[PDB]
RNA sequence: CGGGAAACCAAAGUCUUUGGGUUCCGGGGGGAGUAUGGUUGCAAAGCUGAAACUUAAAGGAAUUGACGGAAGAGCGAUUUUUGUACACACCGCCCGU
RNA sequence: ACCCACUCCCGACCCGGGGAGGUAGUGACGAAAAAUAACAAUACAGGACUCUUUCGAGGCCCUGUAAUUGGAAUGAGUCCACUUUAAAUCCUUUAACGAGGAUCCAUUGGAGGGCAAGUCUGGUGCCAGCAGCCGCGGUAAUUCCAGCUCCAAUAGCGUAUAUUAAAGUUGCUGCAGUUAAAAAGCUCGUAGUUGGAUCU
């Protein structure tokens, strides 16, 4: 067929540009954090367990 | 049943010596038909020149018009069509351009909708379609 | 605040697109994991 | 389409083939 | 033909099922406890301790008055006792199937600069012996993996160059003097 | 009695508690029992017998419905007769020019 | 590219020669070890602890989170010297300089299921595209293009292809042959395989 749409909706999108963020931690540094994270720090839960990335 | 025999050795070997050639697999690995008949005659990947560029209509229930291109291998001349995958990378390739192509993953199998279409494209013009996708390096010109 | 229920979740969306996210989340009501 | 009528209309291509690609010839 | 030696092996065995959430909680457990900078280093100590699983295991189907039996569990079980794994009382054959990754895990250089009072965590005890202020007996040792003997365990102490141990001001203390 | 997906089978039993003897023979669905080579026959045809290519299912037993120019027990779904290749349910499905 | 210093070989030879060989250069084939931060005070939040029945109470302890504060420790680098070596290089050893956004910034793939992780927001509208497979996309896309956030391994991670396990889907261990693929139309019969008890 037509082959005049390609890349159509890639050169649609808005651009948005990325923000500045605090550089991550790396190492063990990383392993640590996940570690006082998901175990040495958990608040009461009633069983209606959530994951990580939950919203609404 | 099975021969039990304590000297039937040999009649165990010759029966599943001729009796794997039943297997689609083994007889496809060891006949030698599959080779002859492989573009790329056993290799991962090839070089080629891209003849045209073709739309392929997706097969039902999908409707869509996947971007390929008609190359010619350097090694043997044998006619091909590769799948240019990612949204817009279509515009990157020319005609009489040389280009690296791949399998598509299932082993001479097609892949999805596209009907026939067992390759991919890797590079076109001796730089990789992904670092021309995030903009990492540009078209030599 | 009571916003999502997992059974109703399931016995609604089961045969729907989104039914395997809401057996996905109806385990992690059941089980805790 | 039966596979008796199936087999009969390959027999019958068969011995048209026969019939044209002499063994003469 | 070269005078070069290729005799090399791996470490480490990967898990088969990529993504299985106990495996996952139990790694990252164990990283968390004994910290640890990634998962190969859980996989090393698991591999280390596979072999010699496997080697009881092979020891365990001779007879008991086999001479290879005899000397080689001895040997095995010596080597056990004295890295500190094992107890005298416990030098039977059997008891290595009982032994478990944290037994192992305990007699690392890292863990055991943290029991002794020298850092006051077992991230600072990593810093500390990565930067070269701790000694085994006469010798500067930069290595948390250190696997430590029974016998120097009382032989760990800060290195004589060591700010620490009576050695000279650091970096840090000179240029700050030096500002005042 | 025990088997088996079940229908059913005193054999289709004595099978992860797996070995009495031995012959033939199968390896997802098509292409195809087709092409070619060999061989047999007066002929029709018989025996042996592929590949390139194509496809995500085809198929077995049973259940509830819908149709018809028919009359406590089961692994489990499940718990007027009967047949079904239908389940968007005969306004169905489907074959060849 | 450098050398016969090592290993050895040849010659009339203790002395000569050797791209054999050794040493450097290129080198993410691959294997081993191992940085990218640690601590303290504050400011918040949880637990134990006590007294107060409850409102409550605390440096009275333990643990978490801050581009909030502070001063300590370091090697990556630059670089004298020694050592290394035939002469060097590298490693090791050591002077001096060398970290707060410690900007001396970690990446590769994913976020429907298989399979760890968002039916959050903005675009597009069976188009562009994704998708190994099932599938997604036809105006409220958990799957495309993006932002944010979240997962996995980590100085490594994707892809194509050959091969092994998974395959008790080649079955000797150990598969099947009524209806799912399948026992020759039937009988005879050579080779092959197998073959009843009994001797202190
Ligand atoms: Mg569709
Ligand atoms: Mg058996
Ligand atoms: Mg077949
Ligand atoms: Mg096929
Ligand atoms: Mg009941
Ligand atoms: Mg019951
Ligand atoms: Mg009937
Ligand atoms: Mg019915
Ligand atoms: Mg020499
Ligand atoms: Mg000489
Ligand atoms: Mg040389
Ligand atoms: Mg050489
Ligand atoms: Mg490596
Ligand atoms: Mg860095
Ligand atoms: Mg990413
Ligand atoms: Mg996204
Ligand atoms: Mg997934
Ligand atoms: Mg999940
Ligand atoms: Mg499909
Ligand atoms: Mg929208
Ligand atoms: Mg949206
Ligand atoms: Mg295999
Ligand atoms: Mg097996
Ligand atoms: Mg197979
Ligand atoms: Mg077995
Ligand atoms: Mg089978
Ligand atoms: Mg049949
Ligand atoms: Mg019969
Ligand atoms: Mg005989
Ligand atoms: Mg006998």
């Amino acid at each position: 067929g037509s082959l005049a749409r390609a890349g159509k909706v890639r050169g649609q999108t808005p651009k948005v540009a990325k923000q500045e963020k605090k550089k991550k931690k790396t190492g063990r540094a990383k392993r640590r954090m996940q570690y006082n994270r998901r175990f040495v720090n958990v608040v009461p839960t009633f069983g209606k367990k959530k994951g990580p990335n939950a919203n609404s | 049943g099975k021969c039990r025999g304590l000297r039937t050795a040999r009649k165990l070997r010759s029966h599943r010596r001729d009796q794997k050639w039943h297997d689609k697999q083994y007889k496809k690995a060891h006949l030698g038909t599959a080779l002859k008949a492989n573009p790329f005659g056993g290799a991962s990947h090839a070089k080629g020149i891209v003849l045209e560029k073709v739309g392929v209509e997706a097969k039902q229930p999908n409707s869509a018009i996947r971007k390929c291109v008609r190359v010619q291998l350097i090694k043997n001349g044998k006619k091909i069509t590769a799948f240019v995958p990612n949204d817009g990378c279509l515009n990157f390739i020319e005609e009489n351009d040389e280009v690296l192509v791949a399998g598509f993953g299932r082993k001479g199998h097609a892949v999805g909708d596209i009907p026939g279409v067992r390759f991919k494209v890797v590079k076109v013009a001796n730089v990789s379609l992904l670092a021309l996708y995030k903009g990492k390096k540009e078209r030599p010109r | 605040e009571l916003g999502t229920d997992p059974y109703e979740d399931f016995q609604e969306n089961w045969n729907t697109k989104h039914s395997s996210g809401v057996t996905r989340e109806l385990m992690r009501e059941l089980n805790g994991g | 389409m039966r596979a008796k009528w199936r087999k009969k209309r390959m027999r019958r291509l068969k011995r048209k083939r026969r019939k044209m690609r002499q063994r003469s010839k | 033909p070269v005078a070069r030696s290729w005799v090399c092996r791996k470490t480490y065995v990967t898990p088969r099922r990529p993504f299985e959430k106990s495996r996952l909680d139990q790694e990252l457990k164990l990283i968390g406890e004994y910290g640890l900078r990634n998962k190969r280093e859980v996989w090393r100590v698991k591999f280390t301790l596979a072999k010699i699983r496997k080697a009881a295991r092979e020891l365990l189907t001779l007879d008991e008055k086999d001479p290879r039996r005899l000397f080689e569990g001895n040997a095995l079980l010596r080597r056990l006792v004295r890295i500190g794994v094992l107890d005298e009382g416990k030098m039977k054959l059997d008891y290595i199937l009982g032994l478990k990754i944290e037994d192992f895990l305990e007699r690392r250089l890292q863990t055991q600069v943290f029991k002794l009072g020298l850092a006051k965590s077992i991230h600072h005890a990593r810093v500390l012996i990565r930067q070269r202020h701790i000694r085994v007996r006469k010798q500067v040792v930069n290595i948390p993996s250190f696997i430590v003997r029974l016998d120097s365990q009382k032989h760990i102490d800060f290195s004589l160059r060591s700010p620490y141990g009576g050695g000279r001001p650091g970096r840090v203390k000179r240029k700050n003097a030096k500002k005042g």
